[PDB]
Order: structure tokens, then C-alpha cells, then sequence
């Protein structure tokens, strides 16, 4: 499954085989340490998850099972794949995100700058870079209170595209000539944040009819009721 | 002494600034007239290390340490045989000579940071918080000192020292706190909470206080993720449900998709017991989030009625199969870990039902994934052919899909056919050349086919091309360490395949007229010597991944004053784990396991060949000799070509320059003098110094301590991974008879050794292997192990087939069991272990 959560440094360093495995401009370990060390509140990851699902039990019992060797017998130890992180669970994706330091004679205030963000190709097309993207611009807008937002997109890459300007909605602020190492244009984009607008509870809903009930979560609701054992609404 | 210290001072503005050459001219003028001066001599030492030059700064720099009886000079020198000690990967000695400058005399406080730093590197704490403490009584204007500080008393143990110190640091300086300040000061809030939590243990009212000051701190904290999960564990220590699942619902709300919020509310609220409830939450829970996963996966764990199962996972499918997601099996990859016979069929009925239904042409985007889900779940189910079909009739329906080309080959892979997985695979990724991942599949499953070349130059396409042919210098300067242990492991099988090749040229022994073999030898010279050129050049390669890892943990150097600069001691909490746990990684144990196998095998093999057969002057001649045919100018022309055709194959494989590292062709590592020196020095140190207790590989230590001379060891490891993974292991039983038949008088070692060690096993284990058993050759211990641990294991199999030469329990017995126990398995492994394990 995809599990959101902040980048560990723990990991830095498959999530530097993840580079290995998407944007050909590769990064260094000082690049990745300095950035994982000086903003962590910016630059998340998704990964896998692993739990119970019915140990032993009776009904259609088998001693041996699989998962990564942790049944019965067989030791307990990980499996040799640098994508894994822990025994049962695996790096999917992440987004590194930095803040303006660089000095520009100018007096900039504390903007947000989306360094880069990676997701295997293989495991896309079902809401992770945008969930990741938007976890990071609530968490930079209530941390550190970014004004606006700018970050750079290719022009082959539809996907990109489609999930910045399309998807996430940005404005385009410049075009710049030769940016990369292959030489290729870049767009340049900008977008001034806000903080009544990049709430997650108002995006729990992807499409909608005309007229739905977007229903939240208020205060108290689970612990209120009877017990779910021999009351009116039980089943 | 008079103008020398005025020149030396009039100098060092030069190296202060940025200045090299200037600095350089006015050494060497200086030299020239007195070159004993120790000043000079340390200066440019220093100066040519920051150029270049390597050789020349190092002989420098003997020189100046030679010309030094007593602890008695300017500091000056110190300082930069410091600096110098610092960027040359020595700490130790830069400590000691700052440590000897400072007790000289030098007004210069900054200098004392610079140990808060070097000493922070190697873990000497004593001596760091007192650094740290003079640092911070020096100069009183800055926070970074009061943070390391804090980190310096946390680290240690003041705990309530640090809380002190920072409460008269917040009343000090209440109120001018700048705008850019405050984030930071709210890290620091966080850490102070931090240490709190080492203040919180399970007292009542400890737990209060600490709660009462996060309330308190909450409208001047910035960071909100941490918060809540302090509160959050706070309220799980105390007792108050109603207020942690409060704040565990907040998060949720902040981030629904996070498995660990849900597992920890369904911990708080303790409805694990009861399924009812659990369903009724979620199914709750569902409709507030209609477009995430863990709402709809996690409560496919705890059902138990087969209908609400099935309908279950048949919503659950439903719209991953609608939409079209390329890991519907990946949404279903770890409950197969869990499920099988119970689960499977359903949802492969299920899948069937909703298949008999669709349309090639009207859906097709469903067809497809509903054919890729099939593929996968008869893969994973040890199914081929109706893979292979349903693979086929997906890419005649739609060939336009990356993923298929994958599955292809993966199957291709695991039915034994490499090549063929690879052509399939480079045809798909010719399809479109802008994607990364696919390159990178492709050379692996190409160094994974016996073919480096080919596989090299699909990889030389999106690296940089500079001062290389191809782009292994680009591979090796962007960090790489996979497709470095792929290629290893390629010339590892290329290798050990010429010993099969050249046992079958020998079995003949030229059988009657047999001139075929003995006319055409100049092709199979060539080849065996291109063959032992890469597996040196293997070994080269393998020094890289411990070098990457010591040269990261190098680079540190910065950090420790960055992290106390800009204010993230939580930040330099977790470099530190990280730096610690650096040497915890799978593909660290495995490159280090492949390099002790090299090792041991390099040790084996030259004590094999060092004293055996007879006649060293008839083998001592090789060629370069054709008797009355010109030979000295045939074996300079052999001479000239060989170099010649060396140059341009090291070019080729260039990787390294050439100024930093001179053994290019490898033939010094392979004939090395103390390999187990080396690589305990050098590879085992580090894993044995920074382990834990339960990830610890048995097998890799018995292995090197084996052929050292300690048994101690070996008895330890062996009753600890007895303790731990059980004995019902055939690895045990392994160990057990190759360490009972290593313990008899026959093999030369220690009797005292041998003697405690039979002792030992003795009072431990009585009642599970015959000790008495050591006299009679007429005992077979293959019987007893299929007897008691039986042929079913293959570990223990593979163990005494390596493990053979020194215990006789047969060969051929050995062989047919091995055989005959690896056929349920899969065909390639089974290849594998046929070719090259057997």
C-alpha cells in the first residue's frame, strides 16, 4: 500500500537509489544530508506497510507462508533488496522541498521552494505525489509561513505537467533556456499561498455530482452512541 | 630567529586569504636559505595538500613531524598540522595537537570549537563537554553555544542541568526573539520537550508537568506533527482515552493516509478484542475519505465471515480495476505474505466473475489490467505457461505498455531464460528512451545474463560523458552501489564458469589424436587472461562501497557546527543514529559477505597452489620462448600488444583517476600479503564495533573465525543464534559437525582450544549430538542430520557442500541429496545452484 510520512535521514540514502531510478540529475550525499538536516518540517516520503492479517488462526491454516521469512522457522532476517527500509516495508516515493537561504541583495521573505519530487513510475496514477505535494505546502504554510510557492517543471513530461498545472493548478511565472544538463527549456512556476485554501479536510472528496454532503470531522463522534453489540443500530 | 618568524608572519595573510602560489614562492624562498624550519616546512605541506599534490604535501608533512623533539613552538603550526591532520582523515592526532597548542597559549577561543567538533567524530564525550563548557563561558552572545551546550548535558546525562540552563536562557531572553528566530527557538522548544520525555519515565506527576508545559508552549511551538504526537503519547501513559483518540482523530484529519495514526488509535481505543466494533469505525470512517487506501486495506484483516470477505475485497477491487492503477497486485502483495488458500480463491473467482463479464473492445483498459492482475497472482502462485499466456494475449491486445515488457521478463528471469528476458526488455525500453527506472532494470537483468559489455553500454547514455569513453566515472561519482554489486557478481559467475570449462578441456589429457586442443590455445589464453583481468577488476570494484560508506561518515565534518548554527539538535540526533546505523545495511552485509568469500577463497586457492604438484622450472617457463625463431623480439612485440590492449581496456573501465589510485589493473589486491589482516582491520572492526543484538549474522562471523584460531567465538555465536532462532535449524546441526570435526587432533590448531571447546560442548549439549563419535570412520553423519533435521533445508545443504574438504561425510551421496531435495523450488535457482553452487 502507499504510506505518507516525513523523511527520515535513516533512509536518505535509498532514497538516493530512488534518484538512481528517476531524474538523471543525481545529487551527491552532502546535497541530500543538508538538505534532510537543515528544513525537516518540508521534505516528505510514502512508503509500504506491513501488518497482521489472521496469524495461525484454524480456518485454512498453513505453516508455511511466506512473509519475508517470519512464519515459522526459516530465521528472521531482511531480505536483500536495497528498496526495502525495514522487513515489511519499502520506499515508494518522496518529495524534498528546501527554503530560500542563498543571499540576493534583494531582502526575499521566506518563500517556499519545491526542490524536487520522485515517485516510481510503477507505482503512480493513484494519488501520491499530489497527496505528498500538498502535505508539504500545509505543513511549510503552518511552520513556516511560506508566502508563495515556486518550483520548475520539463516540457516532454506530460505527467508533470498534468499534475502541476492541471492538477495542482500552478501559475507559470517565466521560461528559462537551457537549464538543465542536456540543455533542454524549463518553465518556471509560481503560485502565492494561502492558508484558508490548502486544508486538507476540504479536499477529502476527489469529483463530485452538483449538490453531495461533504461530510468532516467535528468534535466528539466515535466515543458517543452505545456499544456496537445489542443496540438499535447494530447491524 | 629573527626574520624567519617575520617572513612566516608576513605569509600567512597569504594562506588567511585566498592565496596559493604567492604563499608557495615565499616558502620556498624561505627554505632555500634555512630548511630547518619546522614552521615553513608545515605550511607548505598543508599547501600543497590543498592543490593537488599528494606524495610531495605527505613527505612535507614527515619531514615537519620529524623535526620536532619537544612540545615547545608557536602555535601557529599546530594550527595548521591541525587542519591538516583534519582534511588527511586523522582525528586523533589533529586533537592532540590542538590540544598541545592550546596549552601553550593561544588567545584564540574559536579554536577550542574546532575540538567541540573533531572529538564529536569519534564519540569522546568527556572530554566534549568540557570543551563545550569553555566554549560557551568564552563567548556569551551567541545561541549556538547555549544549544550545544543543552546537547552536550543531554547526551551525557545532566538532564536537569539542561532543563536549567535552558530555562534561565528563556528568561534571559524573553521577548527579543527576532521573526527568523522563532522557528528555530521552537525547535529548540521540541528538544526541550525531548528531554522532558527523558524527564517523564511513569511518574504521575512528571507526566502533569511535562503535559501542563506542552499546553502552555503550544501557541509558541511552530511544529504541530510532533506536538500532537507528544500529546498523544503523554495521554497514553496517563490514562485519558477520551482526549488521545480526540488528538488522534486531529491527526487523522491533518493526514488520513498514515497506517501508524490508525494503528495507534485502534491501540488507544481498545477495540482490538471485539470485530464488530472495529468494522462499524471504519466502515464510519470510509465515508469521510472515499479516496484513500488504509481505510479500505486495513479492514481486510480482521474479518472472519467468508461473504463479508468477499464483498469486502470485491469493493476493494473494484475501483482499482475501474480506474486502472499499475499496483492493483501491490495493493494485494502483502496479504499474500499473510493469506493463501483462504483468500486466493475468492478473489480469484472474484476476479473471473468480473472478467466474464467485460469486453476487449468496450472496456479495454479493464481487459488489460484484469490480464496483468491474473498474470500476477498465477506468477506469484509458481505459474508459468498460463503467465506467459495471458502476457502474450495482453501484449497482442495492447503492446503499448511498459509494464507487460516488465512482467515478461521477470517471468523469463524465473523460468531460467536470462537472455531472452533481457532482448524482450531492451526491446520494450527502445520503445521509448526518457525513462530512468527501465534503463536501470535493463542493465541488471543484462548483468544478470552474462553480459557486462552490452549492459555498459546501455548504461553510458544518460551519464555524464567528459574525460571518459563511457560513463562509469558518472556511475561512481553519483553514489551507485547496485549496479556495482550486479556487475561483481556477473564477473563472479563468469569467473568461476572458466574452472568448469578448463576441468572438461583437462578431462580430455589430449585422448588419442586430439591436436584440436592442443593447435588452437592462443584464443583460450586470451580469454582466461581478459577472464582473471575482470574478476581483479571485480575486486577492485568491491573497495568502493566501505569506502563510500567511511567517506560519508567523514564528511560530518561540517554538520556539527551547522546543526548547532542554525539550531536543529533533533536534526543532529538523527545524523547520529544515522552515522550509526550506517553499517546496518542489507547491501553492506552483502558486499561485505561477497568480499569475505573472495577473501577466503584468494587464501585457499594460494595456499593450495604455494606447495604442491613438483618441477617449478618446467612451470615457471610459460611462453615468450619459441626456441630458434627469434624470441626476444616476438615477446617484445607479445609485450608491446599486451600493453597497448591494456591501455585501451583500462580507458574503457576507467573509473578512478589516476593520480588518486595507481592499482588500476588490480593485480596487487589479488596477491596481497595478510588478506584476514586486511579485512579485519579494514571490514570487521567497524561491523563489530557498532551491532546490535538481534540483527547479527551468525554464519559470517563463525565463518571468519574459523580459519583465525579462536573457537571461543564461535562456541558464543553458535549458542547465541542456538538461543535465539531455536535448534531446530539444519544451519546448527551444520555448524555443530563442522565444529566437532575442526576440534580433532587430526587438523593442526590448538589442543587447549580443541580441548575447552569439547568441554564446553559437553556440559552444554548432552542429549542432542553424539560427541563420543569422533574415532569410528565407519559413522555416517549425512544419515544422522536427514535422521534428525532431514534433507528438506537447503542453507545447510549449500553450508557442508562448501564445507566439505575438511569434514568427510562424502561427495556424490551428498551431490544426488542435494539434487534430489532442490527440485521444489524454482528452475532458475535450481540452474543457478547447478552451475555454479554445485
Amino acid at each position: 500500500p502507499i504510506n505518507i510520512r516525513r523523511a527520515t535521514i535513516n533512509d536518505i540514502i535509498c532514497m538516493q537509489n530512488a534518484n538512481l531510478h528517476n531524474l538523471p540529475e543525481n545529487y551527491m550525499m552532502k546535497y541530500y544530508m543538508y538538505h534532510i538536516l537543515s528544513w525537516p518540517e518540508a521534505s516528505f516520503v510514502a512508503t509500504t506497510t506491513t501488518l497482521d492479517c489472521e496469524d495461525s488462526d484454524e480456518q485454512d491454516e498453513n505453516d508455511k507462508l511466506e512473509l519475508t521469512l517470519d512464519g515459522t522457522n526459516d530465521g528472521r532476517t531482511i531480505k536483500l533488496d536495497p528498496t526495502y527500509l525495514a522487513p515489511g516495508e519499502k520506499l515508494v516515493g518522496y518529495v524534498l522541498v528546501k527554503m530560500n537561504d542563498d543571499p540576493d541583495q534583494q531582502n526575499e521573505p521566506p518563500n517556499g521552494h519545491i526542490t524536487s519530487l520522485s515517485v516510481m513510475r510503477t507505482y503512480r496514477r493513484m494519488g501520491i505525489a499530489e497527496n505528498l505535494m500538498r502535505q508539504a505546502l500545509f505543513a511549510l504554510r503552518e511552520v513556516h509561513q511560506a508566502e508563495y510557492v515556486s518550483l520548475h517543471v520539463r516540457q516532454s513530461n506530460r505527467a508533470a505537467l498534468h499534475l502541476y498545472r492541471d492538477t495542482l493548478a500552478f501559475e507559470v511565472l517565466s521560461i528559462e533556456k537551457s537549464y538543465y544538463q542536456d540543455g533542454e527549456d524549463a518553465y518556471a512556476m509560481k503560485k502565492v499561498l494561502k492558508l484558508e485554501e490548502l486544508q486538507i479536510s476540504n479536499f477529502t472528496h476527489r469529483r463530485l455530482k452538483e449538490n453531495e454532503e461533504k461530510l468532516e470531522d467535528d468534535l466528539e463522534s466515535d466515543l458517543l452512541e452505545d456499544i456496537i453489540k445489542q443496540g438499535v443500530n447494530d447491524i | 630567529l629573527k626574520k624567519e618568524n617575520d617572513q612566516f608572519l608576513e605569509a600567512l595573510k597569504l594562506y588567511e586569504g585566498k592565496q596559493y602560489k604567492k604563499s608557495l614562492k615565499l616558502l620556498d624562498a624561505i627554505l632555500k636559505k634555512d630548511g630547518s624550519h619546522v614552521d615553513s616546512l608545515a605550511l607548505k605541506g598543508l599547501d600543497l595538500y590543498s592543490v593537488g599534490e599528494k606524495d610531495d604535501a605527505a613527505s612535507y608533512v614527515a619531514n615537519a613531524i620529524r623535526k620536532i623533539e619537544g612540545a615547545s613552538a608557536s602555535p601557529i603550526c599546530c594550527h595548521v598540522l591541525g587542519i591538516y591532520m583534519r582534511n588527511t582523515k586523522e582525528y586523533k592526532e589533529s586533537i592532540k595537537w590542538f590540544t598541545a597548542a592550546l596549552n601553550n597559549g593561544s588567545t584564540n577561543k574559536q579554536i577550542y570549537r574546532d575540538l567541540a567538533t573533531l572529538q564529536s567524530q569519534i564519540g569522546d564525550f568527556k572530554n566534549a563537554l568540557v570543551s563545550r563548557k569553555k566554549y560557551w563561558e568564552a563567548f556569551l552572545g551567541y545561541r549556538a553555544n547555549w544549544t550545544s551546550l543543552a546537547v552536550a548535558q543531554d547526551v551525557n546525562g545532566e538532564r536537569q542541568q539542561a532543563i536549567n540552563t535552558l530555562s534561565q536562557f528563556e528568561k534571559l531572553a524573553e521577548g527579543k526573539i527576532s521573526d527568523s528566530e522563532k522557528y528555530e527557538h521552537s525547535e529548540c522548544l521540541m528538544y526541550k520537550n525531548d528531554i522532558m520525555y527523558k524527564a517523564a519515565s511513569d511518574n504521575q506527576d512528571k507526566l502533569q508537568n511535562v503535559l501542563k508545559h506542552l499546553n502552555d508552549i503550544e501557541p509558541c511551538v511552530f511544529d504541530k506533527f510532533g506536538l500532537l504526537e507528544r500529546k498523544a503519547t503523554i495521554y497514553m501513559k496517563l490514562g485519558q482515552l477520551k482526549d488521545a483518540s480526540i488528538v488522534y482523530r486531529t491527526l487523522i484529519k491533518r493526514n488520513p493516509d498514515n497506517f501508524k495514526y490508525y494503528k495507534l488509535l485502534e491501540v488507544s481505543l481498545g477495540i482490538q478484542g471485539d470485530n464488530k466494533l472495529k468494522k462499524a469505525l471504519y466502515g464510519k470512517l470510509e465515508q469521510f475519505y472515499p479516496r484513500c487506501e488504509p481505510p479500505k486495506f486495513i479492514p481486510l484483516t480482521f474479518l472472519q465471515d467468508k461473504e463479508e470477505l468477499s464483498k469486502k475485497l470485491r469493493e476493494y477491487v473494484l475501483p482499482q480495476l475501474e480506474r486502472g492503477v499499475p499496483a492493483t497486485f501491490s495493493n494485494v502483495k502483502p496479504l499474500y505474505q499473510r493469506r493463501k488458500s483462504k483468500v486466493s480463491p475468492l478473489l480469484e473467482k472474484i476476479v473471473l466473475d468480473y472478467l466474464s463479464g467485460l469486453d476487449p473492445t468496450q472496456d479495454p483498459i479493464p481487459f488489460i489490467w484484469t490480464n496483468y492482475y491474473l498474470s500476477q497472482h498465477f506468477l506469484f502462485l509458481k505459474d508459468f505457461p498460463k503467465a506467459q499466456e495471458y502476457i502474450d494475449a495482453a501484449l497482442d491486445h495492447t503492446p503499448t505498455l511498459v509494464e507487460f515488457y516488465i512482467l515478461k521478463a521477470r517471468i523469463l528471469k524465473h523460468l531460467g531464460l536470462m537472455d531472452t528476458a533481457a532482448g524482450i526488455l531492451e526491446e520494450g525500453r527502445q520503445l521509448d528512451l526518457q525513462d530512468r527506472f527501465i534503463n536501470c532494470k535493463t542493465v541488471k537483468y543484462f548483468l544478470r545474463a552474462n553480459n557486462i559489455d552490452k549492459a555498459v553500454e546501455v548504461a553510458s547514455l544518460f551519464t555524464k560523458n567528459d574525460d571518459s569513453v563511457n560513463g562509469i566515472k558518472d556511475l561512481h561519482l553519483v553514489e551507485a552501489s547496485w549496479f556495482i554489486v550486479e556487475q561483481a557478481e556477473a564477473y563472479y559467475r563468469l569467473y568461476l564458469d572458466r574452472k568448469k570449462k578448463l576441468d572438461d578441456l583437462a578431462s580430455l589429457k589430449k585422448e588419442v589424436e586430439s591436436d584440436k586442443s592442443e593447435q588452437i590455445a592462443n584464443d583460450i589464453k586470451e580469454n582466461q587472461w581478459l577472464v582473471r583481468k575482470y574478476k581483479g577488476l571485480a575486486l577492485k570494484r568491491f573497495n568502493a562501497i566501505p569506502k563510500f560508506y567511511k567517506q560519508f561518515e567523514d564528511d560530518q565534518l561540517d554538520f556539527h557546527s551547522y546543526c548547532m548554527r542554525k539550531g536543529t539538535p533533533r536534526a543532529y540526533l538523527e545524523m547520529l543514529e544515522w552515522g550509526k546505523a550506517l553499517y546496518t545495511k542489507p547491501m553492506y552485509v552483502r558486499a561485505m559477505k561477497e568480499a569475505s568469500k573472495l577473501y577466503f577463497q584468494m587464501h585457499d586457492d594460494r595456499l593450495k597452489r604455494k606447495s604442491d604438484s613438483l618441477d617449478e622450472n618446467s612451470d615457471e617457463i610459460q611462453n615468450n620462448g619459441q626456441n630458434s625463431s627469434s624470441q626476444k623480439k616476438k615477446a617484445k612485440k607479445e609485450a608491446a600488444a599486451m600493453n597497448k590492449r591494456k591501455e585501451t581496456e583500462a580507458k574503457s573501465v576507467a573509473a578512478y583517476p589516476s593520480d588518486q589510485d595507481n592499482d588500476v589493473f588490480g593485480e596487487k589486491l589479488i596477491e596481497t600479503s595478510t588478506p584476514m589482516e586486511d579485512f579485519a582491520t579494514e571490514f570487521y572492526n567497524n561491523y563489530s564495533m557498532q551491532v546490535r543484538e538481534d540483527e547479527r549474522d551468525y554464519i559470517l562471523d563463525f565463518e571468519f573465525n574459523y580459519r583465525i584460531g579462536k573457537l571461543a567465538l564461535c562456541f558464543a555465536s553458535l549458542n547465541k543464534f542456538a538461543k535465539r532462532f531455536g535448534t531446530t535449524s539444519g544451519l546448527f546441526g551444520s555448524m555443530a559437525i563442522v565444529l566437532l570435526h575442526a576440534t580433532r587432533n587430526d587438523t593442526p590448531f590448538d589442543p587447549i582450544l580443541k580441548k575447552v571447546v569439547t568441554k564446553s560442548l559437553e556440559k552444554e549439549y548432552s542429549e542432542n549430538f553424539p560427541l563420543n563419535e569422533i574415532s569410528n570412520n565407519s559413522f555416517d553423519w549425512l544419515n544422522f542430520y536427514q535422521e534428525k533435521f532431514g534433507k528438506n533445508d537447503i542453507n545447510g545443504l549449500l553450508f557442508l557442500y562448501r564445507y566439505r574438504d575438511d569434514v568427510p561425510i562424502g561427495s556424490s551421496n551428498l551431490k544426488e541429496m542435494i539434487i534430489s531435495s532442490l527440485s521444489p523450488l524454482e528452475p532458475h535457482s535450481q540452474n543457478e545452484i547447478l552451475q555454479y553452487y554445485l
